[PDB]
């Protein structure tokens, strides 16, 4: 509610903020854009999850001396 | 009378005090802030008396009160090791949150002060109640005061933000509520002492895990569910933003210490690879986007999503180091996140009316004190040593790595990527030229109000960074109870 | 006393930086320099006490982290290695503090400056005096933040800003691997105190030695700029020259070297890491020496010399010879400091120009400055019987002494790197000093010739040397760069020296090469670098000021044009870094925050549910026409369907599908 | 040996650390069992913290000849390192192994 | 010279 | 020359070309503080400096005059 300092508000900068703010309203589904959404939301986390599952309990360093293995499974 | 109930009522006196003075003394709006500020200091004093009496090596919940008047929904209060620092953090932050909006709130000062005082009573009750139905009663009760607070004192798009914080929380909680209700129908109660010693079928644990995890993944927030945070943490008033990033975010982390770890042991141990996939993807995506964020407040808000993943991975690490560092990380995050919002939302936005980083450049030429603190705060956000943020990140990351090496390693990229956006923000605002030429009017530096809320916030993160034994000491014995497992040569001693 | 040399540099810096308003420029200088000088005097005492008498001393103030098996203390251990480390750090820091008194009397912010260099000094003592790896990481990140704060000291330089980012961000890239390595140390041993890692190291699993050893190898690359983690160092020279002397020539860039030496009891039980310590050391030795040859900045050339000497330091680590590494380490620091400091007075003489294309003459103008830089360069090029001779040359014999394929292979690589070391060594000396003038008149227009009628009082400024505060460090380092090598040769190198007898640098007898370094090597190879040094220099002296045509002919040839450009532009490595590493990060962030966040995440979520649910409900509102006959037909239809559902004994799935079908044909308009 | 100080009277477990032959409905008993099992795992871990303190003392005191004068303290640390870990009382409370 | 601090 | 700069900008490190008229007594005042807590550190350091090998009496040894771990040992050795 209070007043601030005087600023050289740049309409190009002002309008660039409007589009970044309002970009969510113009998203559509395309051949490209579903592929991007599919890679980063589905495939990539599925890749980490698959590796996490496949290498869970597999290693343990705790006090493994010479002549013993890091692996446990 | 329990000291714990003293904690819950003093803000109610403040609300009652604030609302009746106009019937006693056109009373000046300065007086009601004086009452609200003093009321929070009293809660801080009581919580400090409780810590000076607290025993760090006792399993029994402390500062409980006899009731012997059992109804269907009684309110029980308790303080053990895990919940006390969360209570301690809340009573430290709330005075600073009111001071941060000492001048910024102009209209409806009574309403703003009453909400925050109410908001304090509801937030303490979350860490103090002694059953899971009471936990849910107070973790969802904050929604109406937060809804009205945002849309009464918020930024331009406050209407969209208020609707996002209310409808994501409500939905996630309803999935949590279906799980809490299933537990109560099996155990016949929700009281922590009774409920913890109940076991559950493996299938029950898996389905109980979901609903609770749906709920805590919304309130963490993990990436892909985080759009309510970017709206409601930016459009909120500065005090509400401080409470929403220092206190409200940490109810879900504490809710793992009551609702997931002790009563769903098998379920957690088998579902960690989902959680670490979500957590690592969260760190990784929430860092790249905050690298490209133009709103200065949104960049600070969305770095919390980055850090909340690290201590979310530390509480699912089944390691005494991970669990402790996770509490330390969420404790330190409250100080540094609070300061960064003060720096962005309180010091820049007040002077300039804007939050676009395009308009800021080389403030170090004009604001030497602001540049100073805004640099320690940026280092703490980057987990630089001497900062409790570093100890929490280090201890969480060891626990995450020791539990799942690949996930902790993919979490360990945070050292590289949190410094990337924390210093890129620092050199764009403080450095990077003489001053932004869009300033047609020179800026005053930090006032004494600004200099002291930041001095406190960086004091806590630094002192507890040299000596984190102040928090670590009382955490040890009680957090031992939330581990799951046994050693072949130390189990079943006879 | 031993805890005092940790506190004093800290105390000067806070008064310089937080009360510099209340002590003024000269007070800030006097306080911090004296604190450094006092810390210098006690450091040399500890060297006489910790090392010569063989008494390591332990200080444990209080606990830092205490979680189950994890008890990290704010504790400090002095042993033979850390007193040797603290000599070049403290001698040079003091001299640079004095050198900056003259250097920056014109820079306004002069007392924020003197606090950073004394804050750098504090964190370098923390790094080397730690009991454990985690406390070392405090001095580790602390010098990294001190370096950012100094690289962007002129923060209105955008160039300093990008350089500061590169220094800060690149060192974090190594600090991730260092931090992950310390996680492996905590995992496999339960702690990271030096006494506990090294006592148990000879018994731990081989593979945990590599995984730990590898991680600290990457961390060494970032601090000690190596073949991949170096882009931050050459443009770190955007800071004031005093910074580059103390920090980016002699102290901060050997933090990684010190870590490899400190961890020798641990890393010595796996030849693999030592193997990569060897090959990476030569690859970075030759990769850097080549670059400096084609550099048109004196600061950026001498920066690339720092990496090359750093590269030979890692090579000896892979040689399992840490005593040579420490000996070369300190010896390189003394003269290399002077080389930057000598350049610094050069920059002050001219109007702060840094290009060789406008440098020349100055023999009569800067006699003292030329004399010291020659002294430093001779030790840099390992001219026989100098400070750098014993330290730099011994490496090659040590490299050749290990009679293996790798040792001989890097001897050629080191020697060809040493050949190019001579080339830029004379290039700096020739172009700046031993050549025709190439700047404007004002750099050389003395007052002997009148050349002026009414402007005799001013306009001369003929590039005079500096004052006492600028020249005193030059003379002090000049003595060390001549004699300090010979005096301490038995102290560090010797042949059977018992200086390192508290297990400060652990060496395993299975790969001892000390006796073979002196005996089995043929005499020709021992003196071979001397032959190349004296020879390959005169060709440069022949190719410039004697012919000055072959170099021009070689430049303009199509084959010769690109080889000049390719090496000048740093092997295009930063090109391959900016385009395919950081711009990639900046576009993945762009894809996530446009397509995903303010994108599909909203569309397949709140905005999408918002838009469709609004339409779905307008349609169901459309049936509410408030006409009684339509309403009765709706009631009769529901009456019909409830009868249909019941007595037909329909499966419930049809009812669900009917409702979804109705809801989602109600979604369809018209 | 060292006499037990007064502070080591209230926090001393009054019952051996197991869940065998106990009643979970007796709340006073279940908690003490949990406490006692926690007390032993923590003492065992802190034995490691003293053997390392003792070991570190030798490591400076011997140096070059450290691998052959205090290796006896070294084995003790490794044995504790392999066993002494706070693992909690929940797996004990919920599973019975019964030899 | 050196300006008085202000 | 001298760069122009604002006169309102309060700095903790001083500002642009900061030096007070009392840069000496204030320097002396601060200098006492550094000395005061240095020996304060030196006292605690001299009290906690722990060693395991004792020096020969002949050899030069500056710490024989302040540290405790050997001063008591030296006088204990002075008993025969
Ligand atoms: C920049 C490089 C940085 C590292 C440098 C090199 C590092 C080398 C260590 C690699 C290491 C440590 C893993 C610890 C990781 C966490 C630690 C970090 C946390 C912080 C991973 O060891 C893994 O190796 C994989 C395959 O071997 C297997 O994983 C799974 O396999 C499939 C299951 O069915 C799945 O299909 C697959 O999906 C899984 O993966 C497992 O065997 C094992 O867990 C150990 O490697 C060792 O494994 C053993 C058995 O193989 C082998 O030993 C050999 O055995 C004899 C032949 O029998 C030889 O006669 C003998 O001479 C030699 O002893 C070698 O292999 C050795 O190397
Ligand atoms: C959009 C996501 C939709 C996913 C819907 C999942 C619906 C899961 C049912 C919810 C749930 C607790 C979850 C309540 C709170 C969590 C919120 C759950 C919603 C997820 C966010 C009911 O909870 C009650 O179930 C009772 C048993 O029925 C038990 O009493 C208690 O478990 C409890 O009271 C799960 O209980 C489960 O009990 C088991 C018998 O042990 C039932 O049989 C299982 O399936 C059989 C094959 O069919 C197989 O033989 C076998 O595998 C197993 O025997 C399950 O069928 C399920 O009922
Ligand atoms: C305590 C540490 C010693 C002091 C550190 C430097 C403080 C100096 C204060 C100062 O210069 O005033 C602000 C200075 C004052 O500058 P000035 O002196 O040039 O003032 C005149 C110029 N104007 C007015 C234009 C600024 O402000 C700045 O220019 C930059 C502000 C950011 C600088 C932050 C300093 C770093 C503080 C923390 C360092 C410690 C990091 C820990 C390392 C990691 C640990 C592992
Ligand atoms: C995996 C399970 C957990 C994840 C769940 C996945 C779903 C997550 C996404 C939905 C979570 C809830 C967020 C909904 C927020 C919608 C609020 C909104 O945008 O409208 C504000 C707006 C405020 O207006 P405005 O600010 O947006 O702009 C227009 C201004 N007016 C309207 C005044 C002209 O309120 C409305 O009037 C919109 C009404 C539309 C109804 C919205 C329906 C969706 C609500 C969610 C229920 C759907 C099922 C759950
Ligand atoms: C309890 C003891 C608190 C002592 C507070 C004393 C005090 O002065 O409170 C300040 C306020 C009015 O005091 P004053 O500053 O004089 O008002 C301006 C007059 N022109 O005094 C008040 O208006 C109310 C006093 C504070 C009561 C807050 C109780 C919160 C519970
Ligand atoms: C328990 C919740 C307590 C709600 C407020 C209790 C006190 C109250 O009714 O406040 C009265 C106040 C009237 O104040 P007035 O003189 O009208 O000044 C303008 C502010 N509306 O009017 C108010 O300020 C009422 C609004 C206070 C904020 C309501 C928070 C509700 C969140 C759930
Ligand atoms: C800033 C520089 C702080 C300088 C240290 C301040 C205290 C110096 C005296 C050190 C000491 O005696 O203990 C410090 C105190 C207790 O540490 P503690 O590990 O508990 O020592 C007893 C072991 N049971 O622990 C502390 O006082 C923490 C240090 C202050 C935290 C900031
Ligand atoms: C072989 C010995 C040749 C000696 C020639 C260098 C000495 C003369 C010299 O000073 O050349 C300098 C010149 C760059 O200096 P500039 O700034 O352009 O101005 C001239 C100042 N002298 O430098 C030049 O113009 C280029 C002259 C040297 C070009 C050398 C290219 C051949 C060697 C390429 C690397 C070969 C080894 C590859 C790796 C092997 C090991 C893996
Ligand atoms: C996640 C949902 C993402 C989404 O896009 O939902 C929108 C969907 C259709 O609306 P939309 O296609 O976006 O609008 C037309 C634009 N050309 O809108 C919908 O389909 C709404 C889906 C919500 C399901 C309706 C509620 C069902 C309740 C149970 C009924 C069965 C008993
Ligand atoms: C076995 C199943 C057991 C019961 C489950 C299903 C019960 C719900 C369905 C019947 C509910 C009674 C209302 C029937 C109704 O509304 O039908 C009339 C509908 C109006 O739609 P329309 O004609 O397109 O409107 C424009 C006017 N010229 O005419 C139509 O053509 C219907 C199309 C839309 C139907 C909407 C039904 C009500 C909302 C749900
Ligand atoms: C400021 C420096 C103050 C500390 C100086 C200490 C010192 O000068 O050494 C004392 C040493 C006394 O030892 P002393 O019993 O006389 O044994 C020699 C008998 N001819 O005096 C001596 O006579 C011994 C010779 C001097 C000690 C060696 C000096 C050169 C050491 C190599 C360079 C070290 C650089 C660091």
């Amino acid at each position: 509610g209070l007043q601030h300092y005087k600023i050289a508000m740049d309409p190009a900068l002002v309008r660039l903020g409007s589009m970044i703010s309002n970009r969510y309203k113009y998203f559509r589904w395309t051949k490209r854009t579903a592929l991007v959404s599919f890679m980063y939301v589905v495939v990539v986390p599925s890749t980490i999850g698959y590796l996490a599952y496949k290498t869970d309990g597999l290693w343990d360093l705790r006090a493994k001396r010479r002549g013993d293995l890091i692996s446990e499974r | 009378m329990s000291l714990l109930y003293v904690l819950l009522i003093i803000p109610i006196i403040g609300i009652f005090l604030i609302s009746t003075i106009d019937s006693f003394y056109f009373f000046n709006v300065s007086y009601y802030k004086k009452i609200a500020l003093i009321t929070t200091i009293l809660n801080l004093i009581v919580s400090l008396i409780i810590y000076i009496l607290f025993d760090f090596s006792n399993n029994q919940f402390q500062f409980i009160q006899e009731n012997l008047d059992l109804s269907f929904y009684d309110i029980y209060l308790g303080v053990d090791g895990v919940s006390i620092y969360f209570v301690l953090l809340t009573t430290i932050i709330m005075p600073i949150a009111l001071v941060s909006n000492w001048n910024s709130i102009t209209n409806n000062i009574k309403s703003y002060l009453i909400i925050m005082l109410l908001l304090e009573t509801l937030l303490l009750a979350v860490f103090l109640v002694l059953d899971v139905l009471l936990f849910y009663i107070f973790f969802e009760s904050i929604l109406p005061p937060l809804f009205i607070l945002i849309g009464l004192f918020g930024s331009s798009n406050k209407v969209r933000a208020s609707f996002y914080i209310f409808l994501y929380t409500l939905l996630g909680s309803l999935f949590l509520l279906l799980s809490i209700l299933t537990m109560s129908s099996i155990v016949g109660t929700t009281y922590f002492d009774v409920l913890l010693k109940s076991s559950f079928e493996y299938t029950t644990q898996l389905f109980l895990f979901f609903g609770i995890f749906i709920a805590f993944a919304v309130k963490t927030p993990v990436w892909g569910l985080n759009s309510w945070l970017l709206r409601a943490h930016v459009e909120s008033p500065l005090g509400g933003s401080i409470v929403l990033a220092a206190i409200v975010l940490k109810l879900s982390l504490y809710g793992v210490f009551r609702l997931i770890l002790p009563i769903l042991p098998q379920a957690s141990l088998n579902l960690t690879y989902i959680v670490y996939a979500i957590g690592a993807i969260t760190v990784l995506y929430a860092s790249f986007s905050t690298l490209r964020t133009v709103d200065v407040k949104e960049l600070i808000a969305y770095s919390s999503v980055a850090h909340a993943a690290i201590y979310l991975m530390g509480v699912f690490s089944n390691t005494i180091q991970g669990l402790e560092g996770a509490i330390l990380l969420g404790l330190a995050h409250g100080f540094v996140s609070s300061g960064l919002f003060i720096c962005a939302g309180g010091i820049l936005y007040d002077r300039t009316g804007t939050r676009l980083i395009y308009f800021f450049r080389g403030l170090t030429q004009i604001m030497p004190l602001f540049s100073l603190f805004f640099f320690i705060l940026c280092l703490g956000n980057a987990g630089t040593p001497l900062t409790l943020n570093f100890v929490g990140e280090f201890m969480s990351l060891y626990g995450t790595l020791e539990r799942l090496p690949i996930a902790g390693m993919l979490a360990s990229t945070s050292i590289i990527f949190s410094a990337a956006y924390s210093i890129y923000m620092y050199n764009r605002i403080a450095f990077g030229g003489s001053v932004s030429l869009y300033f047609i009017d020179c800026f005053r530096d930090l006032t004494k109000r600004e200099f002291f809320i930041l001095f406190t916030l960086v004091s806590f993160t630094v002192i507890l960074g040299i000596y984190p034994s102040f928090v670590l000491d009382g955490l040890h014995y009680n957090i031992s109870s939330v581990v799951y497992g046994i050693e072949p040569n130390a189990s079943y001693l006879t | 006393m031993y805890l005092s040399i940790i506190i004093l540099p800290l105390l000067g810096s806070v008064v310089s930086g937080f009360f510099g308003r209340k002590v003024g420029v000269s007070g800030a200088q006097l306080i911090t320099c004296s604190s450094v000088i006092i810390t210098t005097i006690l450091s040399i005492i500890a060297f006489f006490e910790v090392g010569f008498n063989n008494i390591p001393v332990t200080i444990n103030i209080f606990r830092w982290i205490d979680s189950e098996w994890f008890i990290i203390n704010w504790g400090f251990q002095y042993d033979s290695l850390t007193v040797s480390m603290l000599i070049p750090v403290l001698i040079i820091s003091s001299l640079v503090h004095i050198y900056s008194i003259s250097y920056m009397s014109s820079d306004p912010h002069n007392q924020r400056f003197f606090s950073y260099l004394s804050l750098f000094t504090f964190m370098m003592i923390i790094l080397v005096t730690a009991n454990n790896y985690l406390l070392m990481f405090v001095g580790w990140e602390g010098v990294g933040v001190c370096s950012y704060l100094l690289v962007s000291f002129w923060f209105t330089r955008i160039a300093a800003n990008q350089s500061s980012i590169s220094a800060f961000l690149t060192n974090r890239v190594g600090d991730c691997f260092l931090t992950v390595g310390m996680f492996a140390i905590l995992w496999s041993l339960g702690n990271l105190d030096y006494a506990t890692v090294f006592s148990l190291a000879p018994y731990i699993n081989s593979n945990v030695v590599i995984i730990i050893g590898i991680c600290l190898l990457i961390g060494a690359m970032a601090k000690s700029s190596q073949v991949g983690l170096h882009v931050w160092l050459p443009m770190a020279m955007e800071g004031p020259t005093p910074v580059s002397a103390l920090i980016h020539a002699a102290t901060m860039v050997t933090a990684g070297v010190y870590l490899l030496m400190r961890s020798s009891p641990l890393i010595e039980y796996s030849s693999t890491v030592l193997l990569l310590c060897l090959w990476l050391g030569a690859i970075t030795t030759v990769f850097s020496s080549l670059i400096g040859l084609f550099q048109q900045d004196i600061k950026k050339v001498i920066a690339y010399s720092t990496m090359s000497q750093l590269g030979m330091m890692v090579l000896s680590i892979g040689l399992s010879s840490y005593n040579i590494a420490l000996f070369h380490l300190v010896n390189h620091a003394f003269y290399k400091a002077l080389l930057f400091l000598g350049a610094g007075s050069v920059i002050h003489a001219v109007a702060d120009n840094q290009d060789f294309r406008k440098f020349g003459g100055l023999i009569s103008y800067l006699p003292l400055t030329y004399s010291v830089m020659l002294i430093a360069s001779l030790s840099l090029v390992a001219f026989p019987f100098m400070t750098g001779f014993y330290s730099k040359d011994f490496i090659l014999e040590s490299a050749y002494g290990q009679f293996s394929f790798s040792g001989v292979a890097v001897y050629i690589i080191a020697t060809i790197g040493a050949i190019f070391t001579t080339l830029y060594s004379v290039k700096v000396l020739y172009l700046t000093f031993l050549s025709n003038p190439n700047g404007p008149r004002t750099y050389y227009r003395l007052a002997i010739d009148n050349f002026f009628s009414a402007q005799a009082i001013k306009s001369y400024k003929p590039a005079h040397e500096g004052d006492f505060f600028l020249t005193l460090p030059l003379v002090i380092l000049a003595l060390f760069s001549i004699f300090f090598g010979f005096i301490t040769k038995d102290i560090f190198i010797g042949l059977g020296s018992n200086f390192f007898v508290d297990n400060s640098l652990f060496i395993h007898p299975i790969h001892e090469i000390m006796i073979d370094t002196e005996f089995a090597v043929p005499v020709l190879f021992k003196l071979l670098p001397f032959i190349f040094t004296i020879s390959f220099s005169v060709i440069a002296l022949t190719l410039s000021e004697l012919l000055s045509e072959l170099v021009i002919y070689f430049k303009f040839s199509r084959f010769g044009y690109n080889i000049f450009g390719f090496f000048n532009q740093r092997f295009l490595i930063e090109f391959f870094y900016n385009k395919y590493i950081t711009n990639l990060i900046l576009n993945l962030g762009g894809q996530i925050t446009k397509i995903l966040d303010k994108g599909s995440i909203e569309l397949f979520g709140p905005y999408g549910l918002e838009r469709g649910l609004v339409k779905l409900s307008k349609n169901i509102s459309s049936l509410s026409t408030s006409h009684v006959t339509t309403y009765a037909l709706y009631i009769l239809v529901g009456f019909i369907l409830y009868l249909i559902y019941n007595n037909l004994l329909l499966d419930y799935s049809y009812l669900l599908l009917i409702i979804i079908l109705l809801l989602l044909l109600m979604m369809i308009g018209e | 040996p060292t006499p037990e100080s007064e502070a080591f009277l209230a926090k001393k477990p009054q019952v051996p650390p197991t869940f065998d032959g106990v009643d979970y409905e007796d709340n006073k008993r279940l908690k003490q069992a949990q406490d006692a099992i926690i007390r032993e795992q923590w003492v065992q871990v802190m034995m490691g913290r003293l053997v390392r303190e003792e070991l570190s003392k030798c490591y400076y005191r011997e140096g070059v000849n450290h691998l052959e004068k205090c290796g006896k303290l070294r084995e003790r640390y490794l044995q504790l390192l392999a066993n002494a870990k706070v693992k909690g009382y929940l797996f004990e409370q919920q599973n019975y192994w019964s030899k | 010279q050196y300006d008085p601090p202000t | 020359p001298k760069i122009p700069y604002p006169k309102h900008v309060w700095s903790p490190a001083g500002g642009w070309y900061a030096q007070p008229a009392n840069w000496k007594q204030n320097t002396a005042i601060f200098g006492l503080v550094i000395f005061g807590i240095t020996a304060m550190v030196w006292k605690y350091s001299a009290e906690h400096e722990v060693r395991h090998k004792m020096p020969e009496p002949d050899r030069f040894y500056p710490s024989r005059y302040w540290v405790k771990q050997i001063k008591d040992y030296e006088r204990a050795q002075k008993e025969k």
